[PDB]
């Protein structure tokens, strides 16, 4: 049996073997080695195409060979010493040269027609390439490799319901000239969004049908009554032929698939909303938060979408940004929903998210959900019973506000004392992006405009009133800065906001 | 016994006359599939044909389409055993495991359903999916047959052009 | 690192979990490889690794595995690793359809991936003739609960390796038995181990006492530890001190949340060890909640609250889970670890705690315990 490395080597050699190899002229000296059986000769001397020989003779040495030698052996027995050079050579910087494999074995054989055809039956969805936040991007690019020599790890690439995970995964992919081809030998992209018991399991499934993808499937077994175990088993043994894939879980939420994936020592890269599914693994962690884009990014966003770019009309777009909230899928349900071009249609728009919620801004663009609301209910129903209450009483309060603990303290239900509502908001904040915090000067936290949005047209109103005016008993029993101790007296400083009810 | 054939070669994987009628179908649908792959090299010549051929096909053989589809669609999560089992009659009934005929029906029929999945975000994310069974369950046909039996993409396409006029020219009579 | 490559694979291929680097308790480690390196050739063995929900043992049957290819090269041939946690009658039988198909091969398992419908007996012979086929295997049972596990194994003549929070699971081997106990961790381990992740590491004896605190409430429980680990962000002592009085306020509970571990608190863990109990201890067990935790206690003043029929049947705890721990030499004296405490002051029903505490007045040293319940 050979390792990832010696599979490489013959990866890599691919292209060469297609050329000039036939497999025919290898049996019976193979079998004279005692390395291929007479079966094993059949089994690939029977198939009708040369490729077909190639492709079963590949399987059969990975299993049987225990090294290249065999194999070098036999093409300058076969007076074909530029293959067997080749083998020999990769092999060679491998173990003496490395980090010089890649420049002068692998990379000089690869084309972009390569790369785009490692995408398509990796099934990576197609790269947008209208706006591009190359920051994150790059920053995904610059990790994948530097980690790509790892033997399995986790790169979280975690945000908010639609910050744009995905689109920046398939970019960093599809962009990258390196990545996958020359980092990585192929990829495998599968969408989880998992949720049921049987999830995970099924995500595998397929998987294993991805890794076996040019296997004889002819009598491909029915997994309905299999355990989990041999699934795994099965899958490790498909791994062989597959080695250094890039498996790019989208859209985990369920820690038992970072479980799954570290037992069968997969590299990944997920993209989740819920960080700490990552605390199921022991595995080497890596992490990159998708942020809301700032306000100039939202700008760009906008720009190479059509809208236009201007006194009073600046505002109105401001608004458009506030609202937003820096959210890309929130953003584009704009542009679509936007008929005109004129901020006026725009302003229309706006006003309606402040008046139905954002359901008034519905939409059918390249996302998934019709409102990014819809989208948000999953992260709610995957909290616990005290967050999801926690996360309900915050529908009082300000959008875009630094507003310290002791404030919070105040709706948030609930030796020691009420650290412990820093500890709920830490967690809403965690799993789901659904609120913010600062360290310093002094730890606060904050709820941005769409997540508000959301949580209104969300708790029985009766709910918003019980602690809009329990707030108004908490406040009698006591700009871009944050409110001292000595402020947390009134919440008439933010009235335009807590009375617009 | 030989070297490198039609669909051996890059260009001419199955998986792209796949997400390419997918994506096609779809778009008959108003509806536009933003997740499919990336076809490296562009619509193909011989995808122009499977749409043409698709499309002939949808309309003379719709019989079991939304039987199928129905079959298909029952359930939370489609399967590659399930999708198997609806199949496993789409193209031929009582034969070459991959005659063009075969081939059409399959992506025919794939494309269909690709459409009704998208007419759901519930049932959306699962075209990806669907593309994949369809790839796989055609290309393990197609294996160790299509060299023996004949068969190959330029055979295909020659059957393609006279199939795509022999229609056009009833569809004025 | 073709040779790391490939032991590497052959782990892969066994089931083995990937082991942790981090930290390892290099001595339990160390001793289960030297061991199972002298046992390598008998005809079938078993080393017991033993220890409390979450002490280590999983952790530490994996570093012993994937240290060298001494094991898993030289001394065996290959491996098969199972996660047994059989608690029904059908569980052997289950367990061992896996062992079945852990030992076909690869294109076997394709085309029949399912095991018929048959006989367990008709499976034991099944799984004895797939055996010569597959020759100097290092089976791991991990989490084995029901002795049937053990006794099956025994009818196969297989080499094993097994976890286990139950030592009596072995009263079913009648060869050779070798033992392991993985105890909880002193105080320069867990320091070791906060350490390795990145916790804090104390300067002052104000800091020190709040480490020690953590230390102490956990009885250096891996499991438990990590769980405060993981739940301890900031990262800091101020944050270790909230952590510290939650749970001496909420039990276990207070550092609940996802580790590599299966259980998200020790609660739930000790949960189906308590299950697994005569009902007799199921309740003798139940009441020395009313007790102080980690302080020594001997039998005539345990008498008082559960003799010979309570000096046994409170040394069963300690062998079926270890819930307690027998100490004799000088006297011979059953001690309760706080972990311990935490988990019954919690679940044993608000009132039977009450009942127990009245006729117990029949102390002192450790007023500002027994006042607390
Ligand atoms: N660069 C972009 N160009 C166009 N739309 C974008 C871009 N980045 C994000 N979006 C918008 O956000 C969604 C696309 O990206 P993406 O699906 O990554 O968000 P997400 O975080 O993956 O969603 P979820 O978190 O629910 O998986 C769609 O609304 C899409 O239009
Ligand atoms: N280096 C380490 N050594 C031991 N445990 C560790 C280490 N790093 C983290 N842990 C934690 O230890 C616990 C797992 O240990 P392990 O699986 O042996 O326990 P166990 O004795 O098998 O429990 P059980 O008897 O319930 O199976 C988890 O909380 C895990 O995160
Ligand atoms: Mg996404
Ligand atoms: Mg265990």
């Amino acid at each position: 049996m050979l390792c990832e490395i010696e599979c490489r080597a013959l990866s890599t050699a691919h292209t060469r073997l297609i050329h000039d190899f036939e497999p025919r002229d290898a049996l019976t000296y193979l079998e004279g080695k005692n390395i291929f059986t007479e079966d094993h000769s059949e089994l690939i001397s029977k198939m009708s195409t040369r490729l077909e020989r190639i492709a079963n003779f590949l399987r059969i040495y990975r299993r049987q060979a225990s090294e290249l030698g065999p194999l070098i052996d036999f093409f300058n027995y076969n007076n074909q010493s530029h293959l067997a050079d080749f083998l020999e050579d990769y092999i060679d910087f491998a173990i003496n040269e490395p980090d010089l494999l890649r420049p002068v074995v692998i990379a000089p054989q690869f084309s972009r027609q390569m790369l785009d055809r490692k995408l398509l039956l990796g099934n990576v969805p197609k790269q947008m390439t209208c706006y591009i936040r190359e920051y994150h991007v790059d920053r995904v690019i610059k990790k994948l490799d530097e980690m790509c020599d790892l033997d399995s790890f986790f790169l979280f690439l975690h945000g908010r319901a639609g910050s744009g995970k995905s689109v920046i995964a398939s970019q960093a992919l599809s962009k990258s000239d390196q990545l996958i081809g020359i980092n990585y030998d192929s990829i495998v992209w599968l969408k989880d969004s998992g949720t049921a018991p049987k999830s995970t399991f099924d995500l595998f499934t397929d998987i294993l049908l991805m890794l076996k993808s040019e296997d004889d499937l002819l009598n491909f077994p029915s997994v309905e009554h299999v355990t989990s175990v041999v699934l795994k088993r099965m899958i490790c043994n498909a791994l062989i032929d597959r080695p250094n894939t890039l498996f790019v879980f989208d859209d985990v939420v369920q820690e038992e698939t970072i479980r799954w994936a570290q037992e069968l020592r997969l590299r990944c890269l997920v993209t989740t909303r819920d960080v700490e599914i990552s605390n199921a693994a022991s595995q080497t962690c890596e992490f990159i938060e998708v942020t809301s884009l700032e306000i100039d990014e939202c700008y760009d966003f906008l720009e190479a979408y059509g809208m236009p770019m201007p006194e009073k009309e600046e505002d109105v777009l401001n608004k458009t940004i506030e609202l937003s909230s820096g959210n890309p899928a929130t953003l584009m349900m704009f542009f679509k929903s936007c008929e005109p071009k004129t901020f006026e249609k725009m302003a229309q728009l706006n006003n309606k998210l402040e008046s139905r919620g954002l359901v008034g801004v519905e939409c059918i663009t390249p996302y998934s959900y019709k409102s990014l609301a819809m989208a948000l209910q999953r992260c709610v129903e995957v909290l616990s019973d005290e967050d999801r209450s926690a996360l309900a009483f915050a529908v009082v309060m300000p959008p875009g506000v630094d507003i310290p603990v002791k404030l919070w303290s105040c709706v948030i239900p609930v030796e020691q004392l009420d650290d412990e509502v820093a500890d709920r908001l830490k967690r809403l904040s965690k799993r789901g992006a659904l609120l913010s915090g600062k360290r310093m000067p002094v730890l606060t936290f904050k709820i941005d405009h769409i997540i508000h949005m959301f949580l209104k047209h969300v708790v029985d109103a009766q709910t918003i009133a019980n602690g809009i005016s329990i707030l108004e008993q908490r406040l009698l029993e006591i700009e871009t800065v944050i409110r001292p101790e000595d402020f947390p007296k009134f919440m008439q400083l933010h009235q335009k906001f807590y009375d617009s009810l | 016994d030989g070297k490198i054939n039609d669909w051996e070669e890059p260009r001419l994987d199955i998986e792209g006359f796949v997400v390419d009628y997918f994506t096609h179908r779809i778009r008959q649908n108003g509806m536009e599939w933003f997740g499919a792959p990336g076809l490296p090299s562009g619509v193909q010549p011989e995808h122009e044909m499977m749409r043409v051929m698709g499309t002939i096909f949808e309309k003379k053989h719709a019989e079991n389409f939304e039987t199928f589809s129905e079959q298909l669609l029952a359930v939370p999560r489609i399967s590659f055993s399930l999708y198997q089992d609806v199949v496993r009659t789409v193209g031929n009934a009582q034969q070459s495991p991959m005659s063009y005929g075969r081939l059409i029906g399959l992506i025919s029929f794939g494309g269909f359903v690709a459409a009704k999945m998208m007419e759901s975000v519930e049932l959306q994310g699962q075209v990806r999916n669907l593309f994949v069974y369809t790839s796989l369950f055609i290309k393990t046909r197609i294996r160790n047959n299509w060299k023996e039996h004949n068969r190959s993409w330029d055979d295909f396409m020659t059957l393609g052009k006279q199939m795509k006029e022999d229609y056009e020219r009833a569809e004025a009579e």
